[PDB]
């Protein structure tokens, strides 16, 4: 299935404060009003491909989401990158898994790192064997969809790991809906309001 | 004069006549 | 309506190339007149207004 | 702008290079920044 | 031509008459009273010594590679060995390199041919640069090698060879052989160092110590490698978590993070303006007034 | 017009050398062109 | 008929082969074991 991106799917490019400017970038956004290919967790997790960069989102009331698997083969042949909140941490793992034929989470290795009424947004992208993540949350007032407005998403997370990625997997909780949106390389001006967040922006 | 409307070594001069000579 | 005069701008060649720098000064000074000049034209546009 | 200088920031090339190779870098940024300018001033005559 | 206001606009106007009228001489600018040096408070010695000590390096077609990272790197500890027979360092001086910071270091550990050294600089082509490392022409690094036949001589055919920064591991692979029997045949050990200066906070950094941090004030200064002039303030600038500097129209730095106590620092340009002569000719008189442009009184 | 690059054609450049060497000889073209427009510019505005 | 020629001859007097009217696969010479230098200085290896 599908549904319509709007204006989602826009973070801070760099770690620099600007303040009261339009600033011109060039970056992989989520291109504006894209078609992103939308799921249920209910009447399925499959592999996805990541392409050059993934905007995942979740519309949630109950944290049946609560992760991710990266990599190129998904099937230990390769080391995978895997992501998981234990509900007090984010943890980070790379490995070459032997992950499930239909793999949850229930109810050698190169690197590690430890920390509907919502809607949960990503941002994920490899540059230069950078993996970097973005996220936000935000109430809702819509079960069906994303909400028809702007919010930036704000840097989590960045890993060193230099490992090559072109597909990916969400994690569900086994013993909620889900969007996915590839970023596309495009200039956009961004605008920095008085108190430096980003509030809007032209693709 | 209503409907009408930094560091890097630039700068603006005064004009000599002010709007209230003018 | 005419316009009669514009904003009296100058700038300080030197600061604008080589901002706060010894390093860079002593190469522009190698370019011999060119900033010398440049303030020259400002002003005599400065002046003009 | 670069102007083909390793950085856009006089204070990077000084910071990081050494006498042989900043003058070839900051070189670039003069002659870039002179240029710039220039094609101020030009325009500033013409304009006045 | 720094006597007095009267010999600056003699010197300005390239004459010894002046005649009457205002000329713009220089520039007043306050100058820094002090140095401010701010750096990471954290004390771990980074890990050179695994790197060029390990007891067996790789094949250049599989080199290995070591992240570094929330440590203190004396780079004259490697830069004054008598060892190396080459240092040389691409976007960077070895100099400078204890005065300086990075967000990583990658070491990248591979044993070559003595002759085929020549080939790891950046926008190199050739068997080793094209098949087995790739150096990209941005480079930002030092590569650092030496022979190794003592260690790596045997004869020994462990070491084999067949893109910037790429690991290619059919196999059109060949083994060097390295015995005392080879000077540029002879195994060579060699390490490059590839530095990030990506938009992060600062984790390698230089052993140059930090001094206490002045405001209100006018001082040059160095925040994790960012060298610089101003008055320094406490500030309002709202930054965000994840941000470390802020920039000016101009892309010059314009507030910084401390990075010992993560508050929010303006940077001002000391103060400055044109400095205007005022004189009738020196034909009338010797006697001049002086304008400071864009400054109040108590502020000259 | 050459400004010393080793050709005027830009695609004998692009056809002949790799992008280390072929940046160098680029760079003389793009500067020399870019000087070529900012005469032809400035006559015009004078012009005009 | 070059590269594997029985004899070369002295610099005084050097060899000098027409090549023409055929199809040259310079990678052959280019990925060839047998060369200890291969400089090129107005085209670049790969392009040939």
């Amino acid at each position: 299935a599908y549904t319509n991106s709007f204006t989602r799917g826009v973070y801070y490019p760099d770690k620099v404060f600007r303040s009261s400017v339009l600033h011109s970038t060039q970056d992989l956004f989520l291109p504006f009003f894209s078609n992103v290919t939308w799921f249920h967790a209910i009447h399925d997790n499959p592999v996805l491909p990541f392409n050059d960069g993934v905007y995942f989102a979740s519309t949630e009331k109950s944290n049946i989401i609560r992760g991710w698997i990266f990599g190129t083969t998904l099937d230990s042949k390769t080391q995978s990158l895997l992501i998981v909140n234990n509900a007090t941490n984010v943890v980070i793992k790379v490995c070459e898994f032997q992950f499930c034929n239909d793999p949850f989470l229930g109810v050698n290795c190169t690197f590690e790192y430890v920390s509907f009424k919502n809607l949960r947004e990503f941002v994920f992208k490899n540059i230069d064997g950078y993996f970097k993540i973005y996220s936000k949350h935000t109430p809702i007032n819509l079960v069906r969809d994303l909400p028809q407005g702007f919010s930036a998403l704000e840097p989590l997370v960045d890993l060193p790991i230099g490992i090559n990625i072109t597909r990916f997997q969400t994690l569900l909780a086994l013993h909620a809906a889900y969007y996915v949106g590839y970023l596309q390389p495009r200039t956009f001006l961004l605008k920095y309001n008085e108190n430096g967040t980003i509030t809007d922006a032209v693709d | 004069f209503n409907k009408v409307t930094k560091f890097n070594g630039l700068t603006v001069l005064p004009p000599l006549l002010t709007d209230e000579m003018i | 309506i005419l316009p009669v005069s514009m904003t009296k701008t100058s700038v300080d060649c030197t600061m604008y190339i080589c901002g706060d720098s010894t390093e860079c000064s002593n190469l522009l000074l190698q370019y011999g007149s060119f900033c010398t000049q440049l303030n020259r034209a400002l002003t005599g546009i400065a002046v003009e207004q | 702008s670069n102007f083909g200088a390793i950085s856009s920031v006089l204070n990077d090339i000084l910071s990081r290079l050494c006498p042989p190779e900043a003058e070839v870098q900051i070189d670039r940024l003069i002659t870039g920044r002179l240029q710039s300018l220039q094609t101020y001033v030009t325009q500033q005559l013409i304009r006045a | 031509c720094a006597l007095d206001p009267l010999s600056e606009t003699k010197c300005t106007l390239k004459s010894f008459t002046v005649e009457k009228g205002i000329y713009q001489t220089s520039n007043f600018r306050v100058q820094p009273t002090e140095s401010i040096v701010r750096f990471p408070n954290i004390t771990n010695l980074c890990p050179f010594g695994e790197v060029f000590n390990a007891t067996r390096f790789a094949s250049v077609y599989a080199w290995n590679r070591k992240r570094i990272s929330n440590c203190v790197a004396d780079y004259s500890v490697l830069y004054n060995s008598a060892s190396f027979s080459t240092f040389k360092c691409y976007g960077v001086c070895p100099t400078k390199l204890n005065d300086l910071c990075f967000t990583n270091v990658y070491a990248d550990s591979f044993v070559i041919r003595g002759d085929e050294v020549r080939q790891i600089a950046p926008g190199q082509t050739g068997k080793i640069a094209d098949y087995n490392y790739k150096l990209p022409d941005d480079f930002t690094g030092c590569v650092i090698a030496w022979n190794s036949n003592n260690l790596d001589s045997k004869g020994n055919y462990n070491y084999l060879y067949r893109k910037p920064f790429e690991r290619d591991i059919y196999f059109p692979l060949q083994s060097y052989g390295f015995q005392p029997t080879n000077v540029g045949y002879q195994p060579y050990r060699v390490v490059v160092l590839s530095f990030e200066l990506l938009h992060a906070p600062a984790t390698v950094c230089g052993p140059k110590k930090s001094t206490n941090l002045v405001k209100n004030k006018c001082v040059n200064f160095n925040f994790n490698g960012l060298t610089g002039t101003g008055v320094l303030t406490e500030s309002n600038k709202k930054f965000l978590p994840f941000q470390q500097f802020g920039r000016d129209i101009a892309d010059t730095t314009d507030a910084v993070r401390d990075p010992q106590t993560l508050e929010i620092l303006d940077i001002t340009p000391c103060s400055f303006g044109g400095v205007s002569v005022i004189t009738p000719g020196t034909n009338t008189s010797n006697q001049v007034a002086v304008l400071y442009q864009d400054v109040n009184c108590t502020e000259v």
